[PDB]
C-alpha cells in the first residue's frame, strides 16, 4: 500500500519542511502536462493552437519552469496583509491631507500640468494592468503567474488612486475639465504618443517571452521612472507633496515587480542561448521607450534632463539583471 | 476480438465487453451477463438471453455470428429476456 | 475627508481607448473577446450591479483570511477529521481533488476577461475575479495540506487533476469547455453567470450547512467564507447577456447558456447528487438533492432567464425529469466502480436509508433497489468479488460520465449515438449528444478513457493497467466509506 | 526605513523629572506610590524585561481579537454550550462571574502604578497593562452574553461582585486588598509577581488544555488569547522586587509576598482546587489538583524566589501539607451549601470518581469519603433534606472562606481565633490569621457575611433572609450539577 | 422561579437591544456600591478615605453617573482598529519621509527649533499621560473610565512617536543634542515652565471632577492648540512636512477626547449648580494656561498672534460645551 | 440566646449554632449534633457527646450551663465522642 507523506507529493525530499508559499503556489498548472493537447478538449480548437504556439514554443526555454520561485514569497493572504497596510498610509495621506486643503494650495500652473501630465495616466496604467494580466493567463508556471496575478493587482490599484484623486482635482478645479479631457490627452498629446505606442505595440506580443521582457524588463521601468520617478520629483519641488508621497507609494509596487522580474531573468539564464533570447528582445522594444520617454519627459520643465536620468535609470534595471 | 457496448436489461448501465467476431448471439449474450447477472441484475431462467442492436429495436436470432451482424465497432446492443 | 464611492466609481473603469499604432482586431482578437461584431460603445453600457474598489477589496479580504485561518488553527490541535463520519472524510477528499486546482485554474479564466473583454467594467471586476480564485485554489489547498500525514488520499487535493482517474478529465471535460478555451464575453456567460451563479453559490450553501451539521468547523467556515467571495465575481456574465440580446444575438446568447447549463448539471449530478443522498447521514439529511435542485437551482435560472428576456432551454422538462434518476446512476457507477476514485464511496443503502430514498423518490426500492438487492446478497453470502468490476462501463463522450439511467423494473437505460466522419460516438443524453452536434469542431478529436483503452493508448490493456495509468494504487484506491458495516443488517 | 526598536525603545521612559511647582512628595504621595524612602533615581534603575510599544500593541491586539471574536461567532450557531457536561457548563458559569468585574478593576490597579510608580518604564508598562484589562474584563462580558436566554445564571457574568453573595465578598476581599486599596509598589509585588505570575498564568494554561479537552472551543480560544497578555503586564513585580531587596527592605519585601501568597492560594484552593478534581469528568483527567500545583507553581515561586534573593515564606511546609487537604474541604462546602453560590456545584463522588480521588490522595475514603458516605446513604434513602444545610459555617475572617479541613478517621478541623479590641475573630489558618496581625489596621472593623448575621444586619434573620441579602432567587440558586444522576450507582 | 432574560439584567426594558458598547462597558465599578466603605475591607484604610473624600464628595453631582455614554462609543475591540489604521498611516509616514531623507532637507534654524519646541514634549505628553491615567482611577462610572483609559494610551501614544522621532533627528544630527538635553529644556526654557507650572499643579488636583476639568477642559487645549496646531501651521510652513502631518494626526486624537469631555459635560448640566461648579474651576486654572500659552508661543516667530490664536482657540472649545 | 461556633468531631466544617444561655453541655450538644449527624457523621450511640472550649482542650462537666462557663459570644466549642 502507499504511505502517507510529510507533505505534497510533488515536494517529498526537499529536506526543508515546505512553506506556506511552496504549499499553496506550486505545480498547479495543467495545460502543460500535454504539450500536444493542452487542454481537455479537441487539439485543433483555437485556444490549443494559442497555447502551444505562444507559450511551448517559446524561444525562451527551461526544463522545469515549475522551478521558479518569488523572491518575495507573496501569496494571497499575504497580498492582502502587505497591500491593506499600504492602502492605510496612502488613504490616510487622501483623509487627511483633504482635511487640510491641500488641492487649493497648488499653483494655477501646476494645476496644468497636474490635467496633461498626472491624470492621463489612468489609461496608460490601465494598459499595464491588461499587459500583466495577459502575462498571467500565458506563462509556463503556477509560481510565474502568480507574480504576474499580484502585479495586475498594483496596476489595477495605481488606476484606482488615479481615478480617486481626478474627481477630488475636478471638485476642487471644475472649469479645468479633469475627469473629461483624458481620453482625449492620452489619444492627441504629443507628451502621450511615445507612451500610447509603445503600450499599444508591447500589448499584441503574444508570447509569453516577449510579452515578459516587453512590458516587464521594458515598458514597465520606463513608465515607472517618467510617470512615478520624474513627475514625483517634480509634483514635490512644485508644492504638490501628495503626489510626491503617492508616486513614491506606488514605486514600492514597482520595486517588488522588478524583483521577481530580476529572479525570473536569473532563472531563465542557467539555460545557454536565452541571454542572447532576452537580449533581442530588449533590442526591438527599447527604442519603442525612447521614444516613449522622450515624448513624455522633454514637454516637462527641466525637460531635457528628466529625460537623462529616467533613460539610464530604466537601463540600470536591466544592466543589474546582465 | 471486436468490441461492443452492452446495454443489459433491467441494469443502470452500459458496458464494454469484448466479444469475438465468430461468436452467436447467444455467445455474446453469455459474455454480456458474465457482466450483469449475478452483479446487478438476477437470473431469470425461465427466460431466453435476446440480442438487439441498440439503435433501432433489430432483433438478431440466437445463432447468427457477429461477423454477418454487420455491426460497427463499439456498437450497442440490447441484451433481453425473452423466451 | 474622504469621498463617496458613487462619485468617483465610473472613472476606475473610464479605461478605453481608439487604438492607432495596432487595430482594435490586433487589440482585441475576436478568438479571445467575443464582441460579436458589437462595438466597443455598445460594450461601455455594461453596468455591473455589485461595485468595489481597491482599497475596500484588500481590507475585507485580509479580515476574511484572518477568520478563515485563525479558526484553522484554533481547532487543528483537536483534530475533529480522526472521528468524522467516514461518509463525510470521503466528502472532504472528493472537493478538495475535484475543485482545488481548477478554482485556480479559474483565476486565468478570470484573467481571460480582464485582457479581452471590451466592457471596461468587466476587466476591472475580472481582476477581482481574478484575485478571488487565486484564493480559492490557495485556501484549498492550504487546507487540506494539514491531513496529509493522516492518508495519501489527501495528496490528491494537489495530484487530481493532474491525473487521468475518470473523475478528473470528466472534471477537466467540464472545465477546459467552459472557462478555459472560450473567448472573454463567451466565458462570462458560461461560467460566471451557469455555473456559478446557478450552482456554485447555491451548492457552497448547502456544502456549508452540511459542515456543520457534521460538527466540522473547519470546514463549515473554509467553504461558507469562499462563499461570501462569489457574487462579487458570479455577477458578471449577466450584464453580457443583457448587451447581447438587447443587441442582435439573443440566439447565440441562447445557445451558450443551453450548453453551459447542460454541462454544469452533469458534473453535479456526480459531485453533488450522490454525496447528499448518500454520503451525508439519515438524519443529517434536511432534503433529497431533487428536493434541493428544485427549491434552490431550478426556480431561479426560470427567474433569471425570465428577466434578461431568454427562454427555458429545449431540455428542461427531460431535465427535471432526470432529477429522479440521474444522480443515483452516477452513484451507483462510483461506488460499484469505487477503487477507480480516491475517496471511499458510502455505499448508502442500509433499510432505513433505503425507506427515506423510497420516499423521497417512490419506485426507487423497484428500480435502483434491485441492483443494490443483489450487491448486498452478494456480501450477506460472502461473495465480495462480484461488487467490484472486471470491465469499463461506457463512458459519454461529451460529459465523460458513465452511460447509467434507470434499472430493475421499469428499465429505461439509453445510448444517443453518433456516427460523425467514420468514428462512433457515444452520449449519455439527447443534450450531451447535442452539445457535439452544434460544434463538433470542438470535441472531434477528443478521446475518452473507454476510447483510450480500445485504442491501444493504456497499457498493460487489462484492469491494473488502466488504474495505473489513472495513477491509482493501494492506499488511494477507494473502497466502501463504512467498511460494509451496513451489511450487518442484513447478516 | 525604520528604526530598530532597541535604538529608541529607552526615550519613551525617558519621563522623570523634578517637580517645582509642587513637591516630589505632594507630586508622588507615599500613600498611592509607595517609594519607601528610596530615591526617584534609584527607581530608575528598574528595567522590565519584556518590552512593547504603541504600534506593536495596537498591531498585535487588534489581530487576537480578530480571531477569538471570529472563532466565536463561527461557533455560535452550533450551540455546544447545550450538549456541554454540566460540571462543565457550571465551570464557565463560575468563572465569569468570579472574574469579569476583578479583571475589569485590574485595570484600576494597573491604573495605579501607571500614574504613582516613580519608575518611569513601570508606568508604560502599566499603561498597557491598564489595556489588558479593558480587553478581559470586556472579552469575559461579550461571551457571556451569548448565554443570557439560555439561563438566569450567566447574568451572574456582571452582576455577581455586586452582590454580597459569599463569594463574591470573598473575591473582592482578595482583590481589594491585593490590588485596589495599596501603593503602586506594592501593587506591583502583590499582584502582578505574586498573583498574576504566581497563579493565573499557569491556571490560565490549564483552563484552556481543559476547555479543549471538554470541546468547548469558543472559550478555550477565549481564554488562552487572555493568556498571552499575561506576562506582558505580569512582569511587572519582578524588577520592583530587586530594587527593594538590593536597596534596604528585603523584609518589607518578603512580607508583601508572604502574604500575598497565601491570599491567592485560599482564593485558589476554592475556585480551581474543586473544579480540577470534581466538575471535570474523570477521563478528561490528566493531574490530580495537587499535582497540578506542585508541577506547575510550587516549583516556580521557589525558583523565582531564589533568583530574587528571597527566601520560602515561613508558612511553606504547611502549605505542602495543605494540597491535600484544603480544597477537598472547600468543595464539600461549596457543594454542601450549594443553594448559595449562582452554578450548579458538581458533586464528585461516584464509585469510579471515588477511587481516583484515593489514588491521587491515599487516605481520602477513610476521611473526606466518610462524610460523602453520609451524604449518599441518605439519598439513597430518600431523605435530601439533610444535604442541605440549616446553619451557616463559621467564615474565616481574613479570606472569608468556610473553616474546614480534614473530616473523619483522622479528624482535624482547627479555628486559629484571636481576641483583639474587645471582638472574637475566627480564622481558617495559622497563616489567615497572621495576615491580620501584622496589619490589624486594614482589616480591623470589617464585618464577614457570619458577623452581620449575628449584628443583625441581615433581616429576616433566617436562611431565606440571608438568601435574599446574597440577592440569591430560585433559578440562580444552585444544585446539583448532574441533577443526582451519580446516585443511581448506589441505587 | 427566575426567568432567563433578553439582556443584562441592569439594562432590561431600554426598548432598544443593547450595543456592544453597552454589553461591556457599563455599570462595572463596584466601590460606588457602599459609599460607606467602598473596598471589602476596613472602612480606615487610607484608600477609603481617598475615595470617599475625591471620588463621594466631589461638588459635581449627578444621581446616576452610570447613565453617561460615549458619543465614539469606544471598546477595546474597536479602539484598536482604529489606532491601528492611524498607526499604519504615521508609521508610513516615518518609513517613507525616511525613505527620501525628509530629515536632511530640513534648515539648521528649524533644527535648533525643533530641538527647543518639540523634542521636550515628551515631557509634557508623559505628564497628560499620567493624568489621564488618574481620572480613570477616580472617575464615579465605568463608562466614564474607559473614555479616561483610551485618552490614556493615545497619550502614551504621542510620547511614543514624539521618542522615536527623537532618536531619528538625534541620528541626523549628533551634535545637536537631542534625547539628551530634553529634560533641561523642559526643566529650565522660559518657554516650557509656563507649562510646566500648569501641568505640575494640575496633576495633584486629585477630586475626580476638578481632575477632569484641570486636564481635560483646561490643561489639554492648551497642550493641544500650542504644540499641535501653532507648532504644526508652524512645521509645515518652515518645510518640515512630517511634523504638519504627524501633528495633525495626533490632533485626531484631541478632538476625539474633546468630544467625550463635551458629553460629560453636557451630562453634568442637566443639574443645577454643575455649571457654576465647573465654572469655577475653569476661573480657577485658565489663568495657568493663559500662562502656558504665553510663555511658549511668544518664543515662537510670530510669537504675539500665535498667543491670540492658542488663546482664543482653546477658549472656544469651552464655550462650546456652555 | 448566645451564639457559639461548633467544631463537630468527624464533621470537616466549623458551624454557626445558637444556643441558650441556660442550656445544659448535655442540650448544647444535641443542638450542635442536628447539624452535623445524619448530614456528615455517624451517630455513636456506645458513646457521649461531650463539650471543650476550642482554644485550649478545657473539658466541660456535662450538665454545666452555658451561663457558668464564661464563654465568649461566638466562643469555639468541640462537640466530642467520650463514655
Ligand atoms: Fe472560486
Ligand atoms: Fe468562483
Ligand atoms: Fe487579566
Ligand atoms: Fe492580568
Ligand atoms: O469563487
Ligand atoms: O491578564
Amino acid at each position: 500500500a502507499l504511505k502517507p507523506l510529510k507533505t505534497w507529493s510533488h515536494l517529498a525530499g526537499n529536506r526543508r519542511r515546505p512553506s506556506e508559499y511552496e504549499v499553496v503556489s506550486t505545480n498547479l498548472h495543467y495545460f502543460t502536462d500535454n504539450p500536444e493537447r493542452p487542454w481537455e478538449l479537441d487539439s485543433n480548437l483555437p485556444m490549443q493552437t494559442w497555447y502551444k504556439k505562444y507559450c511551448f514554443d517559446s524561444p525562451l526555454k527551461h526544463d522545469d519552469w515549475n522551478a521558479f520561485r518569488d523572491p518575495d514569497q507573496l501569496v494571497y493572504r499575504t497580498y492582502n496583509l502587505l497591500q491593506d497596510g499600504q492602502e492605510s498610509y496612502v488613504q490616510g495621506l487622501f483623509d487627511q491631507l483633504n482635511d487640510r486643503g491641500h488641492d487649493q494650495m497648488l499653483t494655477r500652473e501646476w494645476v496644468e500640468t497636474l490635467a496633461r501630465f498626472y491624470t492621463p495616466a489612468r489609461y496608460l496604467f490601465h494598459a499595464l494592468q491588461m499587459g500583466s494580466v495577459y502575462i498571467h493567463q500565458i506563462a509556463p508556471a503556477s509560481t510565474i503567474t502568480n507574480c504576474a496575478t499580484y502585479e495586475t493587482a498594483d496596476h489595477l490599484r495605481w488606476l484606482t488612486h488615479t481615478a480617486y484623486r481626478t474627481r477630488e482635482l475636478a471638485n476642487c478645479y471644475p472649469d479645468v475639465g479633469f475627469g473629461k479631457r483624458e481620453r482625449d490627452v492620452w489619444e492627441n498629446d504629443p507628451a502621450w504618443q511615445g507612451f500610447r505606442e509603445l503600450i499599444e505595440k508591447a500589448l499584441i506580443a503574444w508570447d509569453w517571452g516577449e510579452a515578459f521582457t516587453a512590458i516587464n524588463l521594458v515598458t514597465k521601468p520606463a513608465v515607472e521612472e517618467a510617470l512615478l520617478q520624474q513627475l514625483g520629483s517634480l509634483a514635490q519641488s512644485e508644492g504638490d507633496t501628495l503626489l510626491g508621497l503617492l508616486a513614491q507609494a506606488q514605486k514600492r509596487d514597482a520595486e517588488r515587480h522588478r524583483r521577481w522580474s530580476s529572479a525570473l531573468v536569473k532563472m531563465a539564464l542557467e539555460k545557454e542561448g536565452n541571454r542572447e533570447v532576452l537580449q533581442k528582445w530588449v533590442a526591438k522594444w527599447e527604442p519603442l521607450a525612447d521614444k516613449a520617454i522622450e515624448a513624455y519627459c522633454s514637454a516637462l520643465p527641466d525637460g531635457e534632463n528628466a529625460i537623462v536620468e529616467a533613460k539610464s535609470a530604466s537601463r540600470y534595471v536591466r544592466q543589474m539583471m546582465g | 476480438t471486436f468490441p461492443i457496448m452492452s446495454n443489459f436489461e433491467r441494469d443502470f448501465v452500459i458496458q464494454l465487453v469484448p466479444v469475438d467476431t465468430e461468436d452467436t448471439m447467444d455467445q455474446v449474450a453469455e459474455k454480456c451477463a458474465y457482466h450483469s447477472i449475478n452483479r446487478r441484475v438476477h437470473p431469470q431462467p425461465e427466460k431466453i438471453l435476446r440480442v438487439r442492436r441498440h439503435e433501432d429495436g433489430t432483433l438478431f436470432p440466437r445463432g447468427m455470428i457477429v461477423s454477418d451482424a454487420g455491426l460497427r465497432p463499439t456498437e450497442t446492443l440490447d441484451i433481453i429476456f425473452m423466451d | 475627508s474622504m469621498l463617496k464611492r458613487e462619485d468617483w466609481y465610473d472613472l476606475t473603469r473610464t479605461t478605453n481607448w481608439t487604438p492607432k499604432y495596432v487595430t482594435e482586431n490586433e487589440l482585441f482578437p475576436e478568438e479571445m473577446s467575443g464582441a460579436r461584431g458589437i462595438s466597443m460603445e455598445a460594450w461601455e453600457k455594461y453596468d455591473e450591479p455589485y461595485k468595489i474598489t481597491y482599497p475596500e477589496y484588500v481590507s475585507i479580504q485580509r479580515e476574511k483570511d484572518s477568520g478563515a485561518y485563525s479558526i484553522k488553527a484554533a481547532l487543528e490541535r483537536d483534530g475533529f477529521v480522526d472521528r468524522a463520519d467516514p461518509g463525510w472524510v470521503s466528502t472532504m477528499q472528493l472537493h478538495f481533488g475535484a475543485w482545488a486546482l481548477e478554482e485556480y485554474a479559474a483565476s486565468t479564466a478570470e484573467a481571460r476577461m480582464a485582457r479581452f473583454a471590451k466592457a471596461p467594467g468587466n476587466r476591472n471586476m475580472a481582476t477581482f475575479g481574478m484575485m478571488d480564485e487565486n484564493r480559492h485554489g490557495q485556501i484549498q489547498l492550504y487546507f487540506p495540506y494539514a491531513n496529509v500525514k493522516r492518508s495519501r488520499k489527501w495528496d490528491w487535493a494537489h495530484k487530481a487533476i493532474h491525473t487521468n482517474e475518470w473523475a478528473a478529465i470528466a472534471a477537466r471535460s467540464f472545465f477546459d469547455d467552459m472557462m478555459m478555451t472560450r473567448d472573454s464575453v463567451a466565458v462570462s456567460i458560461m461560467l460566471t453567470f451557469a455555473f456559478e451563479t446557478g450552482f456554485s453559490n447555491m451548492q457552497f450553501l448547502g456544502l456549508a450547512a452540511d459542515a456543520a451539521e457534521a460538527g466540522d468547523h473547519t470546514f463549515a467556515s473554509l467553504i461558507s467564507s469562499i462563499q461570501t467571495d462569489e457574487s462579487r465575481h458570479a455577477q458578471q456574465g449577466g450584464p453580457s447577456l443583457k448587451i447581447l440580446v438587447e443587441n442582435g444575438k439573443k440566439d447565440e446568447a441562447q445557445q451558450m447558456v443551453d450548453v453551459a447549463i447542460w454541462r454544469s448539471w452533469k458534473l453535479f449530478s456526480v459531485l453533488t447528487g450522490p454525496i447528499m443522498d448518500y454520503y451525508t447521514p439519515l438524519e443529517s439529511r434536511n432534503q433529497s438533492f431533487k428536493e434541493f435542485m428544485l427549491e434552490w437551482i431550478v426556480a431561479q435560472f426560470e427567474r433569471q432567464l425570465l428577466d434578461l428576456g431568454l427562454d427555458k432551454p429545449w431540455y428542461w422538462d427531460q431535465f427535471m425529469q432526470d432529477l429522479d434518476e440521474t444522480h443515483h446512476g452516477m452513484h451507483l457507477g462510483v461506488w460499484y466502480w469505487r477503487p477507480t476514485v480516491w475517496w471511499d464511496p458510502a455505499a448508502g443503502v442500509s433499510p432505513e436509508e433505503r425507506e427515506w430514498l423510497e420516499e423521497k423518490y417512490p419506485g426507487w426500492n423497484d428500480t435502483w433497489g434491485q441492483c443494490w438487492d443483489v450487491i448486498t446478497d452478494n456480501l450477506v453470502n460472502g461473495k465480495p468479488e462480484l461488487t467490484v468490476p472486471e470491465t469499463l462501463p461506457t463512458i459519454c463522450n461529451m460529459c465523460n460520465l458513465p452511460i447509467a439511467h434507470t434499472p430493475g423494473n421499469k428499465w429505461n437505460v439509453k445510448d444517443y449515438q453518433l456516427e460523425y466522419e467514420g468514428r462512433l460516438y457515444h452520449f449519455g443524453s439527447e443534450a450531451d449528444r447535442w452539445c457535439f452536434q452544434i460544434d463538433p469542431e470542438r470535441y472531434k478529436n477528443h478521446t475518452n478513457l473507454v476510447d483510450r483503452f480500445l485504442k491501444g493508448e493504456i497499457q498493460p490493456a487489462d484492469l491494473a493497467g488502466a488504474l495505473m495509468y489513472m495513477s491509482l494504487e493501494p492506499g488511494v484506491m477507494g473502497d466502501d466509506a463504512h467498511d460494509y458495516e451496513w451489511v450487518k443488517a442484513y447478516q
